[PDB]
RNA sequence: GGCGGCCCCCUGGACGAAGACUGACGCUCAGGUGCGAAAGCGUGGGGAGCAAACAGGAUUAGAUACCCUGGUAGUCCACGCCGUAAACGAUGUCGACUUGGAGGUUGUGCCCUUGAGGCGUGGCUUCCGGAGCUAACGCGUUAAGUCGACCGCCUGGGGAG
RNA sequence: GUUUAUUAAAAACACAGCACUGUGCAAACACGAAAGUGGACGUAUACGGUGUGACGCCUGCCCGGUGCCGGAAGGUUAAU
């Protein structure tokens, strides 16, 4: 139903959960799934087996856009940094390249304190 | 900080960027810095190293 | 007060410490060229502007347009202005005439006045925003195209020139920035000329404003006669609001012609 | 080595994490050096020593 | 008369323009008396970052013996002309009369 | 103290040197002169991101709380009364001190510069060496062992800042 | 002070700064049926609300109620 080729995959790898996000080769949303919302929202959501089926039920919805091959977006990681890729390119999705732009973020916009956790 | 795979069975080669970039920028930054007290500790540990 | 010359008040030695001190811009005759404004309110018959006590206005400068673009000029003297506090100056311009000029802070050497499309980017007369650079000082803006002086005084309202801004449509201004009018208004630069009449609490009275008029006093306060309040006993305490029309946030306006305003943050 | 023409065939000192290798390795004199380092200074800054490997 | 080592990035395509221009910009040196070293058309080029959109520039180095009266002039003339995508001046440490 | 990119101007201090010119015009200071980390006074504001107060949801033996989103002030300061506390050889002024020897650095004299610096040698800094001095840790000559010009502080509890 | 000549003769208080406030301008007000004259020969540091209580500090706090209004996620249920 779109035909696209490409895709887009901005993995949310995440500190607190799992949202692997799917966009097309211009840059508007083309499909996605998570971790927390699938059935696990609480301190359980981001961990190594929800975080590949985040990914492999993202594809399950992906697959009827027409997208075969993607590039990989880091600009959030976590745990954990490559099993959200292995999950698509396992599910058929080819990874043709990771851009790791992940910004730290750098220390003069100095990122929430919290409790001194 | 940009790297292919090819034939992408999956390759795994994308494992170099541990250099520095990807994996080294943690130092300072995690959630929050460290804020005070992190200047003369970069040198202090220059001496646990000696060995 | 803190830019020089500040001229300060006197010691405690008398009751008048302020107002302005300063030396060296009251001169006379009143030149050639002038007016004044006229009698008391008189508007026909039963007056709506309260207070009144209206006596000596009393002159003001005639020169508004001020259109003499390209032809130079120099600078004899700065005066006052007391109906707007101003840095007014008198402006030779070398065809053959004076003129009364809204000048900045020290525009005097007698300098190189001199404006217009293309010629000069220097202190200016009336110059065309179209034509020019960017910058935080403007002045004039000639209040829609045509018309004349937005601001006929150097009072400290920088309305501040942006680059490239949704075609010509610049200032970055007071109360809505996004006031969205052409390049082709003109400036002069700019917009401070006498911080010192304004910066500071000129009197308790002082001249301005009891040798030939009286300014507001009251509303509220006093006989019931007027204003929605109060019984009398010194008591008043109800609900009592500005009837029919509203004070301390509403909103007046729905529709007008221009109307531009297109954002207004508020606060 | 203190200009241009030297240090376009210099890039050998270039770590594979984009930066410049501390001299452990071969064993230069200070002077070479510390000229070679500002010679490296203005290529960087006018993109002649095009520094890592997407800039 | 400093050796001010400057770079200035002008659009990309403008290959007519251009020829002209370093002499629209030379016109500043030479009223300076000031003199060139080296003056380098370093072609239409890519960029390290997206400045300007069309992802390369047109290019020019030169290396003048010039006084400080020009170059804040320059950096002026640079910065108020629309197709200057970004410049940049360097200075002393002797004169660069070697192309790049 | 205290700045992190580079530059134009006023161009601090310096301080590596062929020397020239005058011969103690010197050192070191109290009252004062400037400077002045925390903070109040500002007077008008420049009004990101974070986070005291602000504002609650929440963990409730009371939280008057720490979270976590939201939150200013601190960011800094034109300009100026600023004393001031943790800026300790628990310590100024210093010249003579010539067993020293070892590094860390900077500039530099001399070499078929076949050279990783060889022979040198001040400065900036640290290492840590006898005779002595001496508790116990060891400090071991520029260091407390000699010799000294003062502008000093030093009047015991508790009375006090 | 000579202020409400007329109860008090001030033991009224007219000051004057200001946070907010009315209007991006045929600007607020409209006396007059048609003015566009005040404000203007003028811009939101001109001019008007509601006041201010030397001067300089100082304005903690506390939103239950009721003001002030401003809004739009959605229900009461009118011209249309």
């Amino acid at each position: 139903r779109k035909q696209v080729s490409d895709g887009v995959a901005h993995i949310h790898a995440s500190f607190n959960n799992t949202i692997v996000t799917i966009t097309d080769r211009q840059g508007n949303a083309l499909g996605w799934a998570t971790a927390g919302g699938s059935g696990f929202r609480g301190s359980r959501k981001s961990t190594p087996f929800a975080a590949q089926v985040a990914a492999e039920r993202c594809a399950d919805a992906v697959k009827e856009y027409g997208i075969k091959n993607l590039e990989v977006m880091v600009k959030g990681p976590g745990p954990g940094r490559e099993s959200t890729i292995r999950a698509l390119n396992a599910a058929g999705f080819r990874i043709t390249n990771i851009t790791d732009v992940t910004p730290i973020p750098h220390n003069g916009c100095r990122p929430p304190k919290k409790r001194r956790v | 900080i940009k790297v292919r795979e090819n034939e992408p069975f999956d390759v795994a080669l994308r494992r170099f960027k541990r250099s520095c970039e990807k994996a080294g920028v943690l130092a300072e930054v995690r959630r929050r810095e460290f804020y005070e007290k992190p200047t003369t500790e970069r040198k202090r540990a220059k001496a646990s190293a000696v060995k | 007060v803190k830019c020089k010359p500040t001229s300060p008040g006197r010691r405690h030695v008398v009751k008048v410490v302020n107002p302005e001190l300063h030396k060296g811009k009251p001169f006379a005759p009143l030149l050639e060229k002038n007016s004044k404004s006229g009698g008391r309110n008189n508007n026909g018959r039963i007056t709506t502007r309260h207070i009144g006590g209206g006596h000596k206005q009393a002159y003001r400068i005639v020169d508004f347009k001020r259109n003499k673009d390209g032809i130079p000029a120099v600078v004899e003297r700065l005066e006052y202005d007391p109906n707007r506090s101003a840095n007014i100056a008198l402006v030779l311009y070398k065809d053959g005439e004076r003129r009364y000029i809204l000048a900045p802070k020290g525009l005097k050497a007698g300098d190189q006045i001199q404006s217009g499309v293309d010629a000069a980017i220097k202190p200016g007369n009336t110059l065309p925003m179209r034509n020019i650079p960017v910058g935080s000082t403007v002045h004039n803006v000639e209040m829609k195209p045509g018309k004349g002086g937005q601001l006929a005084r150097s009072a400290g309202t920088y309305v501040q020139i942006v680059a490239r801004d949704g075609a010509y449509v610049t200032l970055r201004l007071r109360s809505g920035e996004m006031r969205k009018v052409e390049a082709d208004c003109r400036a002069t630069l700019g917009e401070v000329g006498n911080a010192e009449h304004m910066l500071r609490v000129l009197g308790k009275a002082g001249a301005a404003r009891w040798r030939g008029v009286r300014p507001t006093v009251r509303g509220t306060a006093m006989n019931p006669v007027d204003h929605p309040h109060g019984g009398g006993e010194g008591r008043n305490f109800g609900k009592h609001p500005v009837t029919p029309w509203g004070v301390q946030t509403k909103g007046k306006k729905t529709r007008s012609n221009k109307r531009t305003d297109k954002f207004i943050v508020r606060r | 080595e203190i200009d241009y023409k030297d240090i376009a065939t210099l890039k050998n000192y270039i770590t594979e994490s984009g930066k410049i290798v501390p001299s452990r390795i071969t064993g230069t004199r200070a002077k070479y050096q510390r000229q070679l380092a500002r010679a490296i200074k203005r290529a960087r800054y006018l993109s002649l020593l095009p520094y890592t490997d997407r800039h | 008369m400093r050796h001010y080592e400057i770079v200035f990035m002008v659009h990309p395509d403008q290959s007519e323009q251009v020829p002209g221009m370093i002499e629209r910009y030379t016109a500043a040196i030479t009223g300076a008396e000031g003199k060139i070293h080296r003056l380098e058309d370093w072609g239409r080029r890519q960029l390290a970052y997206p400045i300007n959109k069309l992802h390369k520039a047109h290019y020019v180095l030169m290396n003048v013996e010039a006084p400080q009266e020009v170059i804040d002039e320059l950096e002026t003339t640079f910065r108020f002309n629309d197709a200057v995508i970004r410049s940049m001046v360097m200075r002393t440490k002797h004169a660069v009369t070697e192309a790049s």
